[PDB]
Parts: structure tokens; C-alpha cells; sequence
RNA sequence: CUUGAGUCUCGUAGAGGGGGGUAGAAUUCCAGGUGUAGCGGUGAAAUGCGUAGAGAUCUGGAGGAAUACCGGUGGCGAAGGCGGCCCCCUGGACGAAGACUGACGCUCAGGUGCGAAAGCGUGGGGAGCAAACAGGAUUAGAUACCCUGGUAGUCCACGCCGUAAACGAUGUCGACUUGGAGGUUGUGCCGGCGUGGCUUCCGGAGCUAACGCGUUAAGUCGACCGCCUGGGGAGUACGGCCGCAAGGUUAAAACUCAAAUGAAUUGACGGGGGCCCGCACAAGCGGUGGAGCAUGUGGUUUAAUUCGAUGCAACGCGA
């Protein structure tokens, strides 16, 4: 459980920040679910939005099979 | 689900591991949902009937803790 | 004729049928088996005891290469997907990986549900 | 049965070997309760299966059950509509009952005068495997290594 | 006059809408390499594809459609509906602190607009799917279910159609009336205490024929509108209006029946589920059905072939 994006006072998931991004996709590419991770339904949301954003300019992949 | 064999691992554990990483990610799940084409209006119908029943299993548990069988 | 010492299983696991090829790391076929071609018709067809026969057939036929460890693919949701990469593994062969890469889209309009 | 009270029924090895094994083949053997008529076919064929092959008396037919007792067979089973042989080891029990059936109605088909006589000559033959109780054998160690796809529920 | 209604200031969430661009997976096709005998499909098959080299695998290219995971009895919209990512134009909702107008409201026949899918017209596009159609099965037959193919259509632009179990089968607006457990989105004070919006489930009084609803009422009231008067005939005919058509809308009567119907109850039944049992299957032994004869019955015959039993539970039965 335990939304970290609450506790760190984020406003914005920001695509850019890959480190962060990894730590919500499985080992084959794919979001995982906020009922896995306990994250707050509104920075899931911006989450997924970052991760297609950050998928479209190659810097995370899509699958696994690329 | 690309597994990669390790240094002294038996194969069994090594394809142990293999059904485990795949059944994580539920290939054969969603190529079973994909074989044949689900109407919009029975999707919604099978994802509003299995909300109700983990609702309702969970009240049976739940009344279950406060009721005795004997 | 060459040797390869090398190379790629690539089991197609259906629910009527297993085929195995075993290539080479560059995507080339060197020897092919089936569970319909080995012996096995309509209800035994689709057995994971059919998968590992061809397994056993398609390892024997690609003998005369040479192959000492192997990579496996595996694709479809067919009954025979890890009885075959066991048969493989008992032939002789080093299984350096194995893979799933059954094709999930991300596409086109399934056929309509039977009404049996 | 549904219950499942079934116990084992106690059977008096035979008079002459004390042969627990031998006296089922008697049982086997015999018709319309008659046990006397049946033990002197048993015990005279037995005595030409010795002079025939001098090994004994009662390893003579042992070595004839080792090539006559099945060690798996098929269980037909239904699922669409089309039945479904599944193999299915036999148990040691089974095994030689199986096997005794199968020399006393491959024996009664033959074309020997005395049944004493057709019982040795069918015996002799399950030794060097040439008779029908062992082509019978055969036939369901084939008819279950055919359906050996089916080796599952 | 400010409390209903509205405006301005700041921000929030959202698949709200319209236009444009673009990304990845996958299907199909095309060209080629490797390679050899099956592939595909089904309960089983066959049609079909394949030695003219398929299927499998790899490389390159074309094209169209839909956006896995996120994804959630989650969100937005009057409803229909809306789901990859980005930009442009644009609608609404909500919240906090005031200021401003000064009841400026609600409802609304006719009227106007929007309105799934299918369908229609014109011009494009066409991967996959798939009415019609063809073939193969199944079958007593099978104009179906299943299989192999496959055209309209599904996609786009414009225009028409204006109907749906268009449903919450629950018109809109306002007020009042115990609670609990959630979800989502603001906001103030210090994970705790509040206070707003939307939404899910359970439940009290109350209501209800009952099922059930129950602060999001089907409770207690008020305002206005729409609709109903037994079933069938029949949402049909005729007439009017609308439409390219398909048809839509408005809407009878003769005649006929004494019911039609809703909810719940007890049974029975289900090619519903669950748990058990029985020579019920399974595992075995021996039989009957073939032969001759005994015996009973049916039929026939006869003067009479006495009467009765005549699915299991009559037929070596009354006897
Ligand atoms: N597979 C995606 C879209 C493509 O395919 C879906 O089911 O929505
Ligand atoms: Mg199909
Ligand atoms: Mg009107
Ligand atoms: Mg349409
Ligand atoms: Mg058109
Ligand atoms: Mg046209
Ligand atoms: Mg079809
Ligand atoms: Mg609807
Ligand atoms: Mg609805
Ligand atoms: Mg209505
Ligand atoms: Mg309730
Ligand atoms: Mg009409
Ligand atoms: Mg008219
Ligand atoms: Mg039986
Ligand atoms: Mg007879
Ligand atoms: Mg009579
Ligand atoms: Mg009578
Ligand atoms: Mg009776
Ligand atoms: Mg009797």
C-alpha cells in the first residue's frame, strides 16, 4: 500500500523522472495496477499518462518483445 | 515472460520459474479473452457480475464471523 | 551438412495442434516436426503427450547439426507448451532461455463466440 | 461399491503344492461348483508341463504367468459424446488374475481332445510366447500404448 | 429586501465535444531467404489450403481498423454515448473567500433541436469481422446450431432516417424525515477533527399487493407536464403529416373471450447445481433372444374354444 507520490508531496509525475516510472511497470512492460502498489487513484491516473508519454519517446518500452 | 537460466540451477526450477513469470502476467488469460469477440453490452454485463459477487461472498464471510455452526 | 551448435526451438502450441521448428540464432528452419505428423490424429492430436513426440522428432532431425545448447520460444496457448520444452530438455540439449512470445494485441476483431 | 466394506476372502492354498497362487487357478477353473473335477485337470496338466520342461512343478507355471500377466490396460470413458480409453496400470492382484483368465479361455478355444492336455499345451506355449493367451497380452499392452495420449483425467 | 436564480474573481478533476497529427502491439496481403510434409478445423470429421513447396521461422514493404496493461458497481455528458499519446478550438460541473444584480424562479401542450445500432443516398476506403450466398458436416429432415470461405455492411465526408429491454422498465423542480460501510473530487484546522459535490451497497421508521424502496425514496408534501381505463383484434386498418425508400408518427371499429395479468406460496419437473444411496453402472460368473419340448398369453379358428389379470406392478397369473 501506501500512495508514495502523498508522502513526497509530489504534484506531478513527470515522465522525464524514468527512476521513478520503473518502480510501476512489470518486468514486461506493463502498468501495474494501483490495487497492487496502493497508490491514491488521482496519481494513478497522472502515472499511466506518464508512463504512455514516456513509452512514445523510447525512453520506457512498451513490451517485451520490441 | 523471458527467463534466463541461471548458473547451477536444475531445469525444473529454472522452468518452474518460467510457468510462475508467465502466469504473472496472465498470457494465457488474455489470449483465452481474445479467442472470440465479446459484445460491449456483455462485457459490461460480466464485469458488473463479478463486482456484485465479491461484494456479496465478502458479506457471507463477513456474516459468517459473527454466526456459529454448532 | 554444417554445424550450428546453436540454436532456437520454436514451439507453436495451438489448441488443435503443436508444431516445433528448431532454427538457428539467425532465424533460418533446420528441421521441423509436428504432433499431427507423428502419429497422432484428432483427439490424440491436441495432447501434451502429441507436443513431446514432436519434440522427440524434431530433435532427432535436427541431429545432424550439432546443436549443443538451445533457446526456446514458446507461442499459443495450446495444452503441449511445457511438456515439449521438458521433452527438448531431455534430448540433450543446454536450455540457455526460455521465452513466451505468444501475440497479444494491443488490433483486429476476434470471430464470434460459438454457440455450441 | 458405493459403501466400500469389501474385504478379502480367505482361499486354502491347494492340497498337494500349498500354493496360494495355484489354488485361484483351480477356482478359475472350475464349473458349476466342481472342484474335484477341476483339480485333476489342473494337477494333470501340470504334471505333463514338468515332464515337458523338466524345470518343476510350480515354477513351470509361474515362468508361464510372467508372460501372460498384463502390466496395463485401458478403462474406456466418455467425454463429447466419443469414449476415451485411458491406460491404466494394473495392480499385482489384478495382474494375475487377469492373467489366469486369459490361459483358461484361451485354452478352452483350442483343439486338444483332453482338457488336461489343452491346459499343457496352452501353459507350454505362454513359455516361449506362442500361444493366444499371450497374443491376447499383446494386444492390450499395444491397445494401451496406442491410447497413451489418454493417460490422464 | 436577500435566503431562490444569476454574474465576476482564484483553482480542481474529468473517455464531455469538434478538427488535426502521431506511436506500439497484432491480423491480413505482397516480395524473398531457411525447410519439408503436412497444415487448418471439429464432439468426430469433411469442405479448404499444401510438393506449382504450404504450415513453421526470419527480413523488408503496403494497408486498414481498434487502442492490451492502467481499468476500478472509477470519471464525464440532458440523453444517446465517450477509452493509446500530443496540439488547436470549445461546453459544462464543482470548491473556497468575498463583491455584484435583486426572486429576475419552476414547469411547459404545440414548436425547435439532439438522438445507439441497423438501414438509405452520393463519393471514397476496405485489414479483421461478417447478414445474404456457396460448399462440408450433423440430422428423419436442417433453408439452423458447428466448420471452410465469403458480398453488402462495419471505417471516413456530407445528407436522410428518428427508432431500441432509447431501462433505474422510476418525468422535472423544491422542501422535510433515524443510521452504517465505502469509492471519487475539492477545501479549512491540527495520520486526527471538520465542511461541500458526485456516486455504490446495507438497513430503520414509513410506504408497498408483495417483491422491495428506503435522505440518490417507491417515505411526508407542494408546482407543472406526459400517460392509463379488461385481454385479443392492434399500435393494426383507413385518413392526415413526415421520409428517397425502408417506414415513422397520430390512431380506430366490427367481431370475440371471461378472463388476461402482477407478486409471493406448496409441490412437481429441468438435457440446473450440490451431497448421498441401490446388482444402478463398473469389475466378473452364468444366462435369455437361435433349436426341440413344457406352459401362459395375443391373434385366428370354432358350436364352444368359459370368465378374469393384460407397462415396470399381465403373460408356470386367479388355477
Ligand atoms: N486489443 C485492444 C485494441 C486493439 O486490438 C482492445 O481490445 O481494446
Ligand atoms: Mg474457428
Ligand atoms: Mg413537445
Ligand atoms: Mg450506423
Ligand atoms: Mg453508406
Ligand atoms: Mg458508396
Ligand atoms: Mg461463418
Ligand atoms: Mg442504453
Ligand atoms: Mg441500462
Ligand atoms: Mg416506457
Ligand atoms: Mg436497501
Ligand atoms: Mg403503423
Ligand atoms: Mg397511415
Ligand atoms: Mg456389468
Ligand atoms: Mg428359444
Ligand atoms: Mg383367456
Ligand atoms: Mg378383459
Ligand atoms: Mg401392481
Ligand atoms: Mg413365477
Amino acid at each position: 500500500k501506501f500512495c508514495r507520490f502523498t508522502a513526497e508531496g509530489v504534484q506531478e509525475i513527470d515522465y522525464k523522472d524514468i527512476a521513478t516510472l520503473k518502480n510501476y511497470i512489470t518486468e514486461s512492460g506493463k502498468i501495474v495496477p494501483s490495487r497492487i502498489t496502493g497508490t491514491r487513484a488521482k496519481y494513478q491516473r497522472q502515472l499511466a499518462r506518464a508512463i504512455k508519454r514516456a513509452r512514445y519517446l523510447s525512453l520506457l518500452p512498451y513490451t517485451d518483445r520490441h | 515472460p523471458v527467463i534466463k537460466v541461471r548458473e547451477n540451477e536444475p531445469f525444473d526450477v529454472a522452468l518452474r520459474r518460467f510457468k510462475r513469470s508467465c502466469e504473472k502476467a496472465g498470457v494465457l488469460a488474455e489470449v483465452r479473452r481474445r479467442e472470440f469477440y465479446e459484445k460491449p453490452t456483455t462485457e459490461r454485463k460480466r464485469a458488473k457480475a463479478s463486482a456484485v459477487k465479491r461484494h456479496a461472498k465478502k458479506l457471507a464471510r463477513e456474516n459468517a464471523r459473527r454466526t456459529r455452526l454448532y | 551438412r554444417k554445424q550450428v551448435s546453436d540454436g532456437v526451438a520454436h514451439i507453436h502450441a495451438s489448441f488443435n495442434n503443436t508444431i516445433v521448428t528448431i532454427t538457428d540464432r539467425q532465424g533460418n528452419a533446420l528441421g521441423w516436426a509436428t504432433a499431427g505428423g507423428s502419429g497422432f490424429r484428432g483427439s490424440r492430436k491436441s495432447t501434451p503427450f502429441a507436443a513431446q513426440v514432436a519434440a522427440e522428432r524434431c530433435a532427432d532431425a535436427v541431429k545432424e547439426y550439432g546443436i549443443k545448447n538451445l533457446e526456446v520460444m514458446v507461442k499459443g496457448p495450446g495444452p503441449g507448451r511445457e511438456s515439449t520444452i521438458r521433452a527438448l530438455n531431455a534430448a540433450g540439449f543446454r536450455i540457455t532461455n526460455i521465452t513466451d512470445v505468444t501475440p497479444i494485441p494491443h488490433g483486429c476483431r476476434p470471430p464470434k463466440k460459438r454457440r455450441v | 461399491p458405493r459403501r466400500r466394506v469389501i474385504g478379502q476372502r480367505k482361499i486354502l492354498p491347494d492340497p498337494k503344492f500349498g500354493s496360494e497362487l495355484l489354488a485361484k487357478f483351480v477356482n478359475i477353473l472350475m464349473v458349476d461348483g466342481k472342484k474335484s473335477t477341476a483339480e485333476s485337470i489342473v494337477y494333470s496338466a501340470l504334471e505333463t508341463l514338468a515332464q515337458r520342461s523338466g524345470k518343476s512343478e510350480l515354477e513351470a507355471f509361474e515362468v508361464a504367468l510372467e508372460n501372460v500377466r498384463p502390466t496395463v490396460e485401458v478403462k474406456s470413458r466418455r467425454v463429447g459424446g466419443s469414449t476415451y480409453q485411458v491406460p491404466v496400470e494394473v495392480r499385482p492382484v489384478r495382474r494375475n488374475a487377469l492373467a489366469m483368465r486369459w490361459i483358461v479361455e484361451a485354452a478352452r478355444k483350442r483343439g486338444d481332445k483332453s482338457m488336461a492336455l489343452r491346459l499343457a499345451n496352452e501353459l507350454s506355449d505362454a513359455a516361449e510366447n506362442k500361444g493366444t493367451a499371450v497374443k491376447k497380452r499383446e494386444d492390450v499392452h499395444r491397445m494401451a500404448e496406442a491410447n497413451k495420449a489418454f493417460a490422464h483425467y
